[PDB]
């Protein structure tokens, strides 16, 4: 997870629990938290090999309005 | 969606701009003038409020002298 400087520990354990729920296959996953000033208020999470993206690219998707 | 709502707020603020397409752009006037000049040159000379009126004439074939029986 690479959004910004780390948030409160409650949010950290909430995201750890939701990641565990994502896995939920009799296994335990490790966590690696990163900091990215370039990434805006959103976060990008790579749960295994998935890499969802809700970050500065959302403002990039404003080109649809710019295009048409 | 909260980020999208903030985007919507910014769009609304731009909508309510009394100056409209000003955007505090010093080059906006120059760019608009250049685009208008290019469009006028491409379309040629014209009038914003006028009507096309013209007249013409066509002379037929002139008579040619030809004597015969």
């Amino acid at each position: 997870v690479t959004t910004a400087s780390p948030l409160d520990e409650a949010t950290l354990t909430e995201l750890k629990t939701v990641l565990k729920s994502f896995l939920s296959k009799g296994q335990i996953l490790k966590l690696e938290v990163k900091v990215d000033p370039s990434i805006m208020g959103g976060m990008i999470v790579r749960i295994g090999e998935k890499y969802v993206d809700m970050s500065a690219k959302t403002k990039i998707q404003k080109l649809s309005r710019a295009m048409r | 969606q909260k980020l999208f709502v903030d985007k919507i707020r910014e769009y609304r603020t731009k909508r309510q701009t009394s100056g409209g397409p000003v955007d505090a752009g010093p080059e906006y006037q120059q760019d608009l003038d250049r685009e208008l000049f290019k469009l006028k040159q491409m379309y040629g000379k014209a009038d914003m409020n006028t009507f096309p009126n013209f007249t013409f004439e066509d002379p037929k074939f002139e008579a040619v002298e030809k004597p015969q029986s």
